[PDB]
């Protein structure tokens, strides 16, 4: 089950900070298009919004509005939110993430920085 | 070969 990620936390820790970087500089790519900003993945990605918004902007989706919770004032519309976002991921022909809703929500990184990479992988040639 | 695919992509 062991990935890049994996072998980057345990032997390359110092190259971390230019993997966030260049996924931090594709996310607001296109989020900057809806005047929004990320300035860390620790944190920002947990509610499940952003990662919504990002996949209408990256496939060009009407998202329907009472899919998802544009504000969730709880762990489960949060919850909502992420698979939501990977219902979408999947809907534009990418495998199932294998994180966990549950644990892009909790905030662990390894699980944020696989799901935007292989957005990256994907959509890093989208305008 | 994984973290040379992984960083070939984000060092670029």
């Amino acid at each position: 089950e062991r990935d890049a990620f994996d072998t980057l936390f345990d032997h390359a820790p110092d190259k971390l900070n230019v993997v966030k970087k260049t996924l931090i500089t594709f996310v607001n790519k296109h989020l900057n298009k809806l005047n929004l900003e990320v300035t860390e993945l620790e944190t920002q990605f947990a509610d499940g919004v952003y990662l919504v918004l990002l996949m209408g902007l990256l496939e060009g989706y009407f998202v329907p509005l009472h899919s998802f919770f544009l504000t969730p004032d709880s762990f489960e519309q949060k919850v909502l939110n992420v698979s939501f976002a990977f219902e979408l991921m999947q809907d534009g022909g990418l495998e199932k993430p294998k994180p966990r809703p549950e644990d892009i929500v909790n905030c662990d990184l390894k699980s944020t920085l696989r799901v935007l990479y292989n957005l990256f992988t994907k959509y890093r040639n989208v305008e | 070969d994984d973290l040379d695919a992984l960083l070939a992509d984000l060092e670029s």
